[PDB]
RNA sequence: CAGAGUGUAGCUUAACACAAAGCACCCAACUUACACUUAGGAGAUUUCAACUUAACUUGACCGCUCUGACCA
């Protein structure tokens, strides 16, 4: 055997649901692109309709005018209510629901107890004989408490590794430390059940990831977790 | 970021004017697209056959 | 009959195994710049410079002029950097530079040229006329 | 092809040209930072992945041979882009019919 | 000259010239970019094409698919006849790349999906089995290939 | 009456001249050189020297290229060099910065075409 | 099974001046997979009968 | 936590001084796109003193890397 335990970590990420709002510099450029587009385009069928109607009215068989139809479009739009980009969970700061922070990616964190101490880490399982290292990460989903989620794994190679040693208490020749390997996957659809939410798992971004993780553990995690 | 390649303009020598419109999907989600007419919103109805 | 080369071949360093994933030139100017670099380098074969280039003695030519002035580079560089930021801060210069209407005063340029690098250009120009060749051998 | 659809070309004032010209120089620097962050992000992922594989081979060379293999189930991969608003939990779109022109 | 040590100094032909997918690298990947906006598909395909060059990935071909026009009919108010509402046009851009390793695929796929604009659909599939790798070639290409055949 | 190095018909650039105006524009700097047929450089004018750098908003724009020619033209007259050839690529000739550099040399009294050699 | 004749004849890339049976061999002179082989100590032509 | 090692924007054995250079990189226009080209943009000596030229030599200060301490 080996003195380092092999643990197959899993890094489940929630892709952004809504587009991130444009920066003030981007807003200025966005207006310029549309302003240039109008100046370098021909008259549309709607614009040519309005000009002809103006000439005919000035001189004097269309029931609906160009401007009149535009008002109808505006009235229908004001009746429909668009989805709220900022959800209630954002106001409540409930870091357990996927509904929060739709603009940014979310990383799953689960709290586990080691040495009679609770530590927030990524989901992981011990490697077993006759099983690939990637298959260990897929097994972690089955061990979760009442989870119905389909994860999309990208490749087979690990996305990171962390090494730690027992603090001279349980350190032995047969068990000197452990080497975890992080596997990233995409959360296609699904969410946890309502049985256990608060103490079970939380979903935070990379910026708010350091609060839960340890400084040494966070060092190897902020490397394969992007903030784009 | 979704803004990495989002802000662009029509790179055509000849083309008709387009207006920024919202395309509401069948589940309420909306997306910014450019339409021929200045319709403030567009909502795709649900097909009767796909029921 | 074959004879091994007396020196490294021109394109010997190129590896033919991964020829598909090798950066190309893609342009005439990029090849021309590299082509001129190797044309100014010594070669073990016969070259144009061997027969037409002006023969010079391998011994370095002596310098018999005044010793070079002593200037502190760190202070010289800092003062030059500060002037650039002030010039670029003005919006009138940038507008004139963008409109391709700005110009430099030629009289002031030569005043600084004659003090900093003027003597070195004169030495290079004098060598072209061969004044050092005849006056001082 | 008809020239009746052409719109009049309104001249741009000096300030309008000045603002656009200064706006394009700031947009060039803004896009340079986006590429810089993306370039480092790809480098960061590549360095961590390559370093992780080296540690895997030392611990167990058999598991290293499986990580570097391709994933037949990986493709095809389908990912839809974000939307301007989240979906409405309770919404009933109207009825209609879809016809495709090819 | 052949007997001279400088023989072959002028050789250039080996410098210029002289699919199957292995278990470690994917053979050919076709990236489909479906979006209702024509400019978004063109811009994102340009972004992907520029990304492949920076990451040292060969791009076989970047082309466009035929546009499919979709008519949207909405039910008339208090009636049974479908009336014309809007016309939605579907634009697709295909960027074909080959020579991507499995290990580097995880990073490549995550980068592109992160920068995916709104309303743009991403579809990556392999079509090397369909083959159809036949395109018009220039005369020198035919001459060299025919020379091998003889 | 001095012979020009005729030949080099299948390569670029030509060598049938006495003096050549060679413009080197890099990523940050723009440099123009006047060099003899044997390779010796007669006079130089670049944006790297403090004399021209202190009066330029940017050393890589058209203004910098035009300013080099105005400075070089004065140096060409002082050096006694009045005739020189310019051998640009088709894209360099069509470029706007090289057009104004040629204008600066012409307005400075330098003709961009050498007189033909006298054989008889 | 060895075909009597090639399906499609092909022009060889060797020079027309051929010494095909004359001189020492410069190919297939070492063992590749097995341990025993028949060594040729002379030049000749092998046809379908051989 | 010490121990050594190390220092120019991404790279470089570019930097004698006349001078912080060359390439790589970014935007726009041209291209379906890439590429070319044209037209633009951002850049750096870890910081201090040492008889002074010290990006160059010394140490400090500093950051970084590496190996152990530390470690779930």
């Amino acid at each position: 055997g080996s003195p380092w335990r092999l643990l197959g970590a899993l890094c489940l990420q929630r892709p952004p649901v809504v587009s991130k709002p444009l920066t003030p510099l981007q807003e200025e450029m966005a207006s310029l692109l549309q302003q240039i587009e109008i100046e370098r385009s021909l008259y549309s069928d709607h614009e040519l309709r309005a000009l002809d109607e103006n000439q005919r009215l000035a001189k004097k068989q269309d029931i609906l005018l160009a401007q009149d139809l535009e008002d109808m479009w505006e009235q229908k739009f004001l009746q429909f209510k668009l989805g709220a980009r900022i959800t209630e969970a954002d106001e409540k700061n409930d870091r357990t629901s996927l509904n929060r922070k739709l603009d940014r990616n979310l990383v799953l964190l689960v709290r586990e107890k080691f040495g009679d101490q609770d530590v927030w880490i990524l989901p992981q399982a011990e490697w077993q004989p006759g099983e690939t290292l990637r298959g260990t990460a897929e097994r972690t989903l089955a061990t979760l408490s009442e989870n119905n989620m389909e994860a999309k794994f990208l490749g087979n190679a690990p996305c990171g590794h962390y090494t730690f040693k027992f603090p001279q208490a349980m350190r032995t020749e047969s068990n000197l430390g452990a080497k975890v390997f992080f596997f990233k996957a995409l959360l296609l659809t699904g969410d946890f059940s309502q049985a256990g939410n608060k103490g079970h798992h939380v979903w935070v971004t990379k910026d708010e990831l350091g609060d839960y993780l340890k400084p040494k553990y966070l060092a190897q995690v902020r490397r394969f977790v992007s903030d784009l | 970021d979704s803004s990495r390649a989002s802000l662009t303009r029509v790179h055509r020598q000849a083309y008709a004017r387009l207006y920024p419109v919202l395309l509401v999907k069948q589940d309420g989600s909306t997306i910014h697209i450019r339409y021929r007419e200045p319709r403030r919103m567009l909502a795709m109805p649900i097909d009767l056959d796909t029921l | 009959r074959r004879t091994p080369p007396l020196g490294p071949m021109p394109n010997s360093d190129i590896d033919l195994s991964n020829l598909e994933r090798l950066e190309k030139y893609r342009s005439f100017d990029r090849y021309r710049r590299r082509a001129e670099q190797e044309a100014q380098a010594p070669h073990w074969w016969r070259t144009y410079r061997e027969y037409f280039g002006e023969k010079t003695d391998p011994k370095e030519k002596i310098d018999i002029g005044l010793p070079p002035p002593k200037v502190s580079r760190t202070q010289q560089l800092l003062e030059r950097k500060q002037a650039i930021q002030e010039l670029r801060a003005n919006v009138e210069e940038e507008r004139a530079a963008r409109l391709r209407t700005a110009s430099v005063p030629l009289d002031a340029v030569r005043a600084e040229w004659e003090r900093t690098c003027g003597p070195y250009h004169k030495q290079r120009l004098a060598e072209y006329y061969g004044l050092y060749r005849d006056l001082f051998h | 092809l008809d020239k009746a659809r052409e719109r009049p070309q309104v001249e741009l004032t000096f300030e309008e040209t000045e603002r656009r010209a200064l706006l394009l120089k700031k947009w060039s620097l803004y896009k340079q930072q986006e590429r810089k962050m993306e370039r480092d992000t790809i480098r960061a992922m590549l360095e961590a992945q390559q370093e992780a594989l080296e540690e895997l081979q030392l611990e167990s060379p058999k598991l290293h041979a499986e990580a570097i293999k391709r994933d037949p189930n990986l493709f095809p991969f389908e990912k839809e882009g974000p939307h301007y608003t989240p979906p409405i939990p309770n919404y009933q779109p109207p009825e209609g019919r879809y016809n495709d022109i090819t | 000259y052949k007997t001279k040590p400088t023989h072959g100094i002028g050789k250039y032909k080996h410098l210029i010239k002289a699919n199957l997918g292995t278990d470690y690298e994917y053979g050919v990947l076709n990236i489909h970019l479906t979006a209702y906006d024509m400019t978004l598909a063109e811009s994102y395909a340009q972004y992907v094409h520029n990304l492949c060059n920076s990451l040292s990935i060969k791009v076989e071909e970047s082309y466009a698919m035929p546009t499919k026009t979709i008519e949207v009919l909405q039910l008339q108010d208090q009636g049974s006849k479908m009336l014309l509402d809007s016309v939605l046009t579907t634009h697709e851009r295909v960027v074909q790349i080959s020579g991507l390793s499995a290990t580097f695929a995880e990073i490549f796929l995550e980068i592109i999906q992160s920068s995916l604009p709104e309303g743009v659909r991403l579809s990556v599939k392999e079509h090397t089995e369909e083959d159809f790798k036949g395109r018009f070639k220039a005369r020198p290409e035919l001459e060299e290939l025919l020379a091998k055949l003889k | 009456v001095a012979r020009k190095e005729r030949g080099w018909r299948t390569v670029f650039p030509s060598r049938e001249f006495w003096h050549r105006l060679r413009v080197i524009r890099t990523q940050h700097h723009v440099e123009a050189l006047v060099e003899h047929q044997n390779g010796k450089v007669v006079v130089s004018a670049s944006t790297r020297e403090w004399a021209i750098k202190k009066h330029l908003y940017s050393t890589r724009n058209v203004v910098a290229c035009e300013s080099i020619g105005r400075v070089l033209a004065q140096r060409c007259l002082e050096a006694g060099i009045n005739f020189m050839v310019y051998q640009p690529t088709p894209w360099e000739a069509a470029s706007d910065s090289m057009k104004r550099l040629q204008s600066a040399m012409t307005e400075g009294g330098v003709v961009l075409r050498e007189p033909q050699r006298i054989y008889e | 099974f060895i075909e009597r004749a090639p399906l499609v004849p092909k022009v060889r890339r060797e020079p027309k001046n051929l010494s095909d049976i004359r001189g020492p061999s410069t190919e297939a002179t070492e063992f590749t997979e097995g341990n025993f082989a028949i060594l040729a100590l002379g030049g000749g032509y092998l046809h379908w009968g051989h």
